[PDB]
RNA sequence: ACUCUGGUUUCUCUUCAGAUCGCAUAAAUCUUUCGCCUUUUACUAAAGAUUUCCGUGGAGAGGAACAACUCUGAGUCUU
């Protein structure tokens, strides 16, 4: 037990890896198998899964992973060295993608679980893309291999074909996102690992070759494995591995030596327990007692596979050989994550992962105890050692080297290492580990950087947790008894801490809206709020999605606004942005941190813009990565440039505020290009102050946006459904009812199930999963993820339309409804006032 | 009341999607309990049968 | 560096500043870096670019803000600090820091404190705002705030700070919020003549595990006892100190002579032999009491023959006839009767009496309306101490300091409180926002519930 | 007598958890049974027209059905007292049982979509040159060469894997004939159409 | 013909109140 | 601050949701303000007006119906200008309110029997029945007839919209008939005639 | 049983069984008499009742 | 490749039952709402509390079976 703590001293014998994959791909089962291997006293029941690493009531009852769970455990290697592994058991549901990222940011490596029968599916593609964004090491585990044997009964040649197709698809997808070709994946390379987590099968080519060696002896398992995949064949006449089949009907080496023994060992346990099982069991050296042979097929198969494949050394050596240790893998983590960069002295100190260096931890997880009134931080120690009962200085998401307000001095009490449900308390934690921290819940909100006080005062924070999806679902939440409103308010804070991507916002009318990614996400959020945090009755409004605001035509005339001093006059125009350019800003293709030459070169070359106009670009939209552009257009022949630069910043904040809250839908102006066509700046500094210019900038932005014919963008979800062939026609009709257009319908290779990918409006996507599941009797299952904002049918500025209450209006009316009711939800006016 | 009133029916649906439930083919090889196999064979849409005969070489 | 030149000090309006509210952002509901807009009094996310304070400043043209956690003023649209002496009154309203000399002088203070609105008031005796019909908690807190040693201990933050607390402890939140609320009560420069205890009520609900709820009107006696025990438990190190402030202010030593009683339906010889069997003999037990429970005698239940329908009145000495060897009290426990007779041992410096009302009968709960007649000027308690412990004691004279009265039926009642001002000697009765001067003559003319006495 | 159901995904909203939810929420699945309200709440059933549930503020595109509320008990309904969370989607257990005995146990049935192995990119991976250095000992053999791939009992056992509860146990205990509902799974499925 | 009094809710709405009276 | 004014707001539950008062925050606040203004005028000792035993109903942009109650009549006024798609006549519980100048159907008045009146009628029938151990059948029938004519003449045009009152009336009539039949013989007739 | 015996006359809760048994009949017949076999008194699956 | 290992079945009894006692399912009583209502006896249907009944597992004890070696394993078991 003490060796578990002592192993944290060595920064190379620790691997920080996150287990990610699609929904129900054996990740939790794999962690359960690892726990059973390392914990003698923990055993799953014969029919019910172990359900270890899932501690929430919702996790067990729903059966879907909710909260990423930390597992620290010591596992022997293939050679026999006990390494230390920290695992993020992450939810596979796309709606909880944020829960992956919080564990993904502090993870050196990624283990991608893919179901053998299912295929890649959607969340796996999104996961590999996003992990490529953090440039993490990538390993692939095709779990549930037994489903190719015990379910589809595919011939071993076809099983190899399916596995090779899946591996090639994963490699192509990675090559489509990652420029570095070093991320190629192959079982011979130690990247691809095969497994069936239900029966405790976990082997790579090296592990199986080592099994062969221990069976016979004097065998180089490494070189044997390096010839155990692909179009290689084996000749028993010469005992030699060739690139061509020695005979005509010969089988490939992978089939001959790996898939074939697995097929037979499964078949002799599923079909011939009483007839032929003892012979093949004595053949392989597996000795089962008379009682052990009396178990049912599944527990007996799990037991025999546990006895045969032994330890899970394939996973261990995969992670050791392909996932860098924190000591060596810290440098890319600092390069991509830290705001100050590796160039600074702190960057150099934290790149070395020095246990004796300056204290620095990065907390990205919050865990609720039984009471729920005191959260526990969870994060990676990137430098130094944190000690129990020690003063620390916690920074915030908005903290900079100037603003010291966001920090706070907190005493850290007892701290522990979380092994799923049970955590081991430790006096201190060296660098590179994953640690639970107590006593820092109050100043920590979502992402947090913790450092030591009275030293390293030039310490910045890590970049805020970036999420793959844009949370568009919005539900208003109110208390049943307003006399108990504060409690619910308190509960809100708790959920805002617990769920990384949860956004709780109080609107003007007093409605506390909550932003969620999908139906299940908000369902679990409100279950936690009612049953665990608030413990009081709550009320939900009808779900509704957010809306963005855009323009489709050039502003008819230049719109002007003036300061209350009547001396600064700003006149602007409104135009839409180019296709993909908004997506380019969204994906950080081009950033405001770029020097003017690079951004100008991008704009003029790729998008055919004028060089002067490209140099005339001032700022981006609602945030630094906002999809709106603010561009100077004052001609130098009439307007001074240096004088304009004094109020350029104030106009920038004004435009950012205007894009944040749109005049039409009260928020989120998207895909709009604004050009300042006239600037009259008062010659004295006191007549051009920010408090004077920023409201004027907001007013002129509103006038320019409203003068041009506006449009409402509703979020379109990209929904792919995996369903049998007979249900495809029904899915077509169900998608047609909810105003969704079908894009693709591809039968899954190596499986009789089609996959239909379509786009459905998010506002019309509520209950779509339940509708499709119940309409096809559970055969068709769907997952929804945000894809792209699209123009809603209708004109938001056509007042001749009358909105019939409690009736689904036709498409030409929708936009009007979609804004008017939205205004009623904000407490705002009935109609947008063009004058204001 | 020996029998049961028709008003007690719960499967009253205004939605055609729930009025017409997509029957499960059970991979073209499963059969619902009770019903004779011949009637289900001559009743099933045989979409899977058509797919099999198209993929039968 | 353009501080001391803010042209927006005129926009500040101290009338709309209610700092009793919890310091959370009006939009994000966040506790970090609370900033209040002095124009409107609503809190915001904090000072920074593209923050709620910035949005409010650029929207409503409010230019002055105050950092709740820092006690410093800033301008958001221009984003610069403010260093003025004229704003110090707002700082003292938000964070009343009491020096030792002023803390001591509160006993001798006799000046009518004037509020911003012009409603001149007195320190300590400040109207408490009821929220959801829970005036019992307000009355109990007002009574507790009148104790001089407790006032000295809780007025200064560092007096009860710098102690070790359990990592999972939430009781310290209540004990540290009581100090904040009470130093708001004793602050002589309040913007408004009253003090809102809503945050204190919320903390009480949070720490009491859903009892003493804001909605329910709980018993004053139970709330007072729980509050005293909780305050004693919170203070000190990780292990309880023998003598906390509550212990040295209210706790006293008292002696119980418990004698088991045989079944009354037993033969005389059998009763005598059971008494001789050493099981039904007197046993002495010492204990510590935070307060003394006064059992009101039985109501007449019948009209007086001469002057019909007279409210019963009992001298204080008949109630005080308890706690001595001469008088017993046959406790009729459902299992068997007990012959318990009490005896005081060591009187506390401050004494708390709780007159037992709201006694549950066999079918419901009824309130005893018997009135107790007591000398408000002084009482003598030397006669209710055993001869062994009367040598140590030298000051047994007690004068009434606080009085609690319950008006109405137990189902729906009002908790009024009279408090004695040390500086002037006047008695002030305060009920919710209402505050009135009451003559000491008719103090005893009410259903006294909790009495706080000082040994001087 | 046995329903040929492979997995429980058929009983998505038609299982014990969904019926408990329906009983608790005073509503019923179309195919599900109708219960009396768990608590009367006659006056509380129809609340007043507040500003929170203002029908003017509510955007309607598709009606919120009973199935939606039962599937998400804490999202589409108010005050879910004593409600049970239905089990979510289990992996689609696609298991094609054999139909003709004269057929190998492992066989690419036409139901499975053809892989149709493409070679747009010639599969290239780091593997040493052919037949140049590595030669295994003659005594090293595949683990199970003497054993045949599949006996006549392999297909039957594989079918027995995905079988109802009584018919997926090698051994078991003995139950009274009273305690064996032969049509319990008959009414636990949806009523046939027509 | 049972002899019990039936509730006329949802009944005889084709008749006013001033009818059958002069 | 917590918008608690909507909790203690009495509403005429006897009407459907749309017909019932819509508890908008501005309208709830206005009703509370009006009640407080009226309560301020009356001294607290000479008399008292308690909020829970009161009904404040405001017609505004949000509320299309004015709800009031007097003389045992629950009445609701719906102006024809805003939310009157049909000014029908067949419904006899409708008072076609007519302006004295325009002489048009500006408003529609829906009537209902108050719940207190229904409770009083049920109590009267209950005390008629329970005080019939030693009482002639004719006396019971005369008491029932008197109660029925009083209710129907007082609440005419208000019965038709109160279906609960129709159910209560037929239930009480069946109660009277059952009491008489039990008086005749101690066994329920199977096919008793109404003659 | 209700038609043959009528034992519900002395304990009406027993009707709960009868309404169940009849239901089981409707559960069985429309499964029993589905294919070429027409409606008739030929079923003998008496285990449920 | 060895010496000792000592059975399993069945009939009972006595306690404990955690666990779907039971991959099944009853009734009664009581207490709340109810539906009928007119008196008990049947009841309507939900919640709550016990209880009895058809069963069950384990442990321990006492028999018979009935044999009996062994099974099996402690190990040196050996080429
Ligand atoms: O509903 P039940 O009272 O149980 O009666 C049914 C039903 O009769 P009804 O629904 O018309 O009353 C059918 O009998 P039919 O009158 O419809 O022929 C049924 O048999 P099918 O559904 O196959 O027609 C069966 O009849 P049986 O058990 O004689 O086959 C049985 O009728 P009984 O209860 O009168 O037997």
């Amino acid at each position: 037990m003490d060796f578990l703590a002592d192993l944290m001293d060595n920064s190379e014998l620790i691997r920080n890896v996150t287990l990610c994959g699609h929904l129900h791909h054996g990740k939790t089962c794999f962690v359960d198998c690892l726990i059973e291997q390392t914990h003698p006293e923990i055993r799953k029941r014969y029919d019910q899964d172990l359900c270890y690493t899932d501690i929430l009531f919702t996790e067990q009852e729903r059966g879907v992973g909710i909260k990423s769970t930390p597992v620290t455990v010591v596992l022997p290697d293939t050679k026999g060295k006990s390494y230390l592994f920290n695992i993020m058991d992450t939810p596979g549901h796309v709606n909880f993608s944020d829960e992956v990222t919080a564990g993904l940011r502090i993870s050196d490596g990624v283990v991608l679980f893919i179901d053998a029968a299912e295929g890649v599916m959607l969340n796996t593609e999104r996961l590999i893309k996003h992990a490529v964004q953090e440039r993490l090491a990538v390993t692939v585990c095709i779990n549930k291999i037994d489903r190719l044997i015990l379910e589809l009964k595919l011939p071993p040649t076809d099983a190899y074909y399916k596995l090779r197709h899946i591996v090639d698809e994963v490699n192509g997808l990675i090559s489509m996102y990652s420029t570095d070709e070093n991320l190629i994946l192959s079982p011979l390379l130690g990247n691809v690992c095969f497994s069936s987590s239900q029966y405790s099968i976990c082997f790579t080519l090296g592990s199986f070759a080592k099994i062969y060696a221990d069976t016979f002896g004097d065998i180089n398992y490494q070189e044997f494995a390096k010839r155990l995949w692909g179009d290689i064949y084996f000749n028993p006449k010469t005992r030699k591995f060739t690139k061509k089949a020695p005979t005509s009907s010969s089988q490939r080496s992978f089939v001959e030596f790996i898939l074939e023994p697995l097929y037979k060992i499964l078949a002799q346990v599923v079909g011939d327990v009483d007839t032929s099982l003892p012979r093949t069991l004595d053949e392989l050296g597996i000795h089962l007692t008379k009682e052990e042979l009396k178990l049912n097929i599944r527990p007996l198969l799990r037991l025999v596979c546990k006895k045969f494949f032994g330890e899970f050394t394939g996973f261990v050596d995969m992670c050791v050989q392909h996932i860098p240790s924190p000591k060596v893998g810290a440098k890319p983590k600092i390069e991509h994550t830290y705001t100050g960069g590796v160039d600074s002295d702190l960057g150099e100190a934290m790149s070395d992962c020095d246990p004796d260096g300056p204290l620095m931890c990065h907390t990205t997880k919050m865990y609720s105890t039984d009471d729920g009134v005191q959260f526990h931080a969870f994060g990676r120690v990137l430098s130094g050692t944190i000690h129990a009962g020690q003063p620390v200085k916690v920074l915030g998401e908005n903290y900079t080297l100037e603003d010291e307000e966001d920090s706070q001095i907190c005493t850290v009490g007892r701290l522990w290492i979380s092994v799923a449900r049970y955590h081991i308390e430790v006096n201190r934690v060296p660098a590179g580990n994953w640690v639970l921290i107590e006593g820092v819940d109050q100043p920590i909100v979502k992402t947090a950087t913790i450092t030591e006080p009275r030293g390293n005062e030039e310490a910045q924070i890590f970049r805020p947790l970036k999420f793959n999806t844009t949370s568009v679902i919005k539900i208003a939440v109110e208390p049943v008894n307003p006399s108990e409103l504060p409690k619910m308010l308190d509960g809100l804070r708790k959920v805002n801490k617990s769920y990384p991507s949860l956004t709780t916002k109080v609107e003007e009318s007093g409605e506390h809206v909550i932003l969620g990614t999908g139906e299940l996400y908000l369902d679990c959020v409100m279950h936690d709020l009612r049953k665990m945090y608030s413990e009081i009755d709550i009320k939900v409004a009808d779900p509704v999605v957010t809306f963005c605001e855009t323009v489709v035509e050039t502003s008819s005339l230049k719109c002007f606004a003036e300061t209350p001093n009547k001396k600064n006059k700003i006149t602007m125009i409104a135009e839409p942005l180019e296709k993909g350019l908004a997506e380019d800003i969204e994906n950080e293709v081009v950033q405001i941190t770029w020097n003017r030459k690079k951004l100008g070169e991008f704009f003029q070359t790729k998008y055919d813009w004028d060089l002067l106009a490209a140099r005339s670009i001032w700022a981006f939209g609602p945030d630094a990565t906002g999809p709106n552009i603010l561009v100077d257009d004052t001609l130098p022949s009439e307007v001074d440039k240096a004088l304009l630069g004094s109020v350029k910043d104030s106009i920038v904040q004004g435009f950012q505020w205007g894009t944040r809250e749109g005049p039409l839908c009260d928020e989120l102006i998207r895909n709009v290009k604004f050009k300042i066509l006239d600037a009259v700046v008062a010659q004295e500094p006191l007549h051009r102050g920010g408090g004077q210019i920023i409201p004027t900038a907001r007013r002129v932005v509103y006038s320019a946006f409203l003068m041009a014919t506006p449009r409402l963008m509703e979020p379109y979800y990209f929904v792919e459904v995996q369903a049998p062939a007979d249900c495809v026609s029904a899915v077509y009709t169900v998608l047609a009812r909810r105003r969704g257009h079908v894009t693709q319908d591809a039968p899954i290779p190596g499986s009789p199930l089609y996959t239909i990918k379509a786009f459905i409006p998010a506002i019309d996507s509520f209950g779509f999963e339940t509708d499709l599941r119940t309409h096809t009797q559970g055969q068709a299952f769907s997952l929804s993820v945000f894809h792209h904002w699209q123009i809603v049918p209708g004109d938001p500025l056509d007042k001749s339309i009358v909105i019939r209450p409690l009736e689904p209006q036709p498409a030409p009316h929708l936009a009007r409804e979609f804004m008017i009711k939205t205004r009623r939800r904000k407490g705002l006016s009935e109609d947008v006032s063009i004058s204001k | 009341v020996f029998e049961w009133d028709a008003s007690e029916d719960t499967s009253i649906d205004y939605n055609p999607l729930y009025k017409e439930r997509h029957q499960v083919q059970l991979l073209g090889r499963g059969f619902i309990a009770g019903i004779d196999l011949k009637q289900q064979k001559r009743e099933q849409s045989r979409f899977y049968g058509d797919l099999m005969e198209k993929r039968r070489t | 560096r353009r501080s001391r030149h803010c042209p927006y000090l005129d926009t500040i309006n101290r009338s709309v500043l209610d700092f009793d509210f919890e310091k959370l952002c009006s939009i994000s509901l966040s506790h970090i870096n609370a900033y209040a807009c002095l124009v409107c009094g609503k809190y915001f996310q904090g000072r920074g670019l593209k923050s709620h304070a910035y949005i409010h400043s650029v929207q409503f043209s409010h230019h002055v803000f105050l950092n709740l956690h820092t006690l410093k003023f800033y301008c958001l649209p221009d984003n610069y600090e403010i260093i003025d002496s004229s704003l110090e009154d707002i700082t003292y309203v938000l964070k009343p820091t009491f020096t030792k000399q002023q803390i001591a002088n509160l006993d001798k203070q006799a000046k009518l404190s004037r509020a911003y609105d012009g409603t001149t008031y007195l320190p300590g005796i400040v109207g408490l705002n009821n929220i959801k019909a829970n005036d019992y908690a307000n009355a109990v807190l007002q009574a507790l705030s009148n104790v001089p040693p407790l006032r000295n201990y809780f007025l200064e933050e560092d007096n009860y700070k710098n102690i070790k607390r359990p990592p999972g402890d939430i009781m310290f939140l209540l004990v540290q919020r009581f100090g904040e609320l009470m130093r708001k009560l004793w602050n002589p420069r309040n913007f408004k003549a009253h003090v809102s205890p809503h945050e204190m009520l919320q903390a009480v609900v949070l720490c009491s595990k859903k009892t003493f709820q804001i909605t329910k009107q709980g018993d004053g006696v139970d709330f007072l006892s729980w509050f005293l025990n909780a305050l004693h438990s919170a203070l000190g190190g990780t292990k309880k100190k023998k003598k906390t402030i509550v212990t040295d202010v209210f706790q006293g030593s008292m002696r119980i002579f418990t004698k088991k009683l045989p079944h009354p339906d037993l033969p005389a010889e059998e009763k005598e032999q059971l008494l001789h069997n050493d099981e039904y003999q007197e046993t002495m037990v010492e204990s510590t009491f935070m307060y003394l429970t006064l059992d009101l005698p039985t109501a007449p239940l019948y009209k007086d023959e001469k002057e019909q329908l007279i409210i019963p009145q009992v001298p204080l000495f008949n109630i005080l006839a308890k706690f001595n060897g001469i008088t017993e009290k046959e406790y009729k426990t459902y299992k068997e009767n007990f012959l318990k007779r009490f005896q005081l041992t060591k009187l506390p410096p401050y004494l708390i009496f709780c007159i037992k009302r709201f006694t549950k009968n066999n079918f419901f709960v009824e309130k005893n309306p018997t009135i107790v007649n007591f000398p408000i000027t002084n009482v003598d308690l030397r006669e209710y101490l055993s001869e062994e412990v009367q040598a140590v004691h030298k000051n047994t004279t007690y004068d009434l300091i606080a009085n609690i009265v319950h008006d109405g039926k137990p189902s729906e009642g009002s908790y009024r409180i009279h408090v004695l001002h040390h500086g002037t000697g006047k008695w002030y009765e305060l009920q919710d926002l209402q505050v009135t001067d009451i003559l000491p003559q008719m103090i005893t003319l009410s259903e006294a519930y909790i009495q706080i006495w000082k040994r001087r | 007598l046995l329903t040929d159901l492979v997995d429980d995904n058929y009983f998505y909203l038609f299982d014990l958890k969904a019926f408990f939810t329906s009983k608790a929420l005073n509503m019923a699945i179309p195919g599900g049974p109708k219960f009396e309200p768990l608590v009367r709440d006659i006056n509380l059933q129809d609340e007043d027209w507040n500003e929170f549930n203002d029908i003017n503020k509510i955007i309607i595109r598709q009606p919120i059905r009973t199935e939606y509320k039962i599937a998400f008990p804490y999202l589409y309904n108010n005050l879910p007292h004593h409600v049970h969370l239905t089990w979510y989607h289990t992996p689609n257990v696609v298991f094609i049982k054999t139909e003709d005995p004269d057929l190998p146990a492992f066989y690419f049935d036409p139901l499975i979509n053809p892989i149709s192995h493409r070679h747009s990119v010639k599969s290239q991976e780091p593997l040493p040159d052919d037949d140049e250095e590595f030669e295994l000992p003659e005594f090293v053999e595949p683990f199970l060469k003497d054993t045949p791939l599949y006996t006549d009992n392999t297909a039957n056992g594989i079918a027995l894997l995905w079988a109802p509860r009584p018919f997926n146990l090698r051994s078991g205990r003995t139950r009274r004939a009273l305690d064996i509902p032969l049509v319990k799974n008959w009414y636990r499925e949806h009523c046939p159409a027509g | 013909p049972t002899g019990e009094v039936l509730s006329l809710v949802g009944k005889l709405e084709g008749t006013r109140m001033g009818d059958k009276a002069q | 601050p917590n918008n608690e004014n909507i909790v203690g707001y009495n509403n005429k539950k006897c009407w459907p949701r749309d017909a019932r008062m819509r508890l908008m925050k501005h309208d709830v606040n206005l009703g509370r303000a009006v009640f407080w203004d009226i309560k301020n005028r009356l001294p607290r000792s000479v008399t008292t007006v308690q909020w829970e035993n009161s009904f404040v109903s405001v017609y505004s942009k949000d509320n299309p119906n004015l709800l009031f109650n007097m003389c045992g009549f629950e009445c609701r006024i719906l102006p024809k200008c805003r939310t009157s798609y049909e000014e029908f006549t067949h419904k006899d519980g409708v008072w076609n309110l007519q302006n004295e100048v325009t002489k048009e159907r500006t408003a529609q008045c829906f009537l209902r029997v108050d719940d207190e009146s229904m409770q009083r009628f049920h109590n009267r029938v209950r005390q008629i029945l329970m005080a019939s151990g030693s009482t002639t059948f004719t006396k019971i029938v005369n008491k029932w007839n008197t109660a029925l004519i009083g209710l129907m003449t007082y609440f005419r045009e208000a019965v038709v919209n109160t279906q609960e009152l129709l159910d209560l009336l037929v239930k009480c009539e069946n109660k009277i008939q059952t009491r008489i039949k039990i008086g005749l013989n101690s066994k329920m007739p199977s096919r008793f005639p109404p003659v | 049983v209700g038609q043959l015996t009528g034992m519900y006359r002395y304990k009406y809760k027993l009707m709960r069984q009868i309404r169940m048994c009849k239901d089981l009949k409707h559960l069985i017949y429309y499964r029993f008499n589905t294919g070429p076999v027409g409606k008739g008194p030929g079923c003998g699956f008496w285990a449920a009742g």
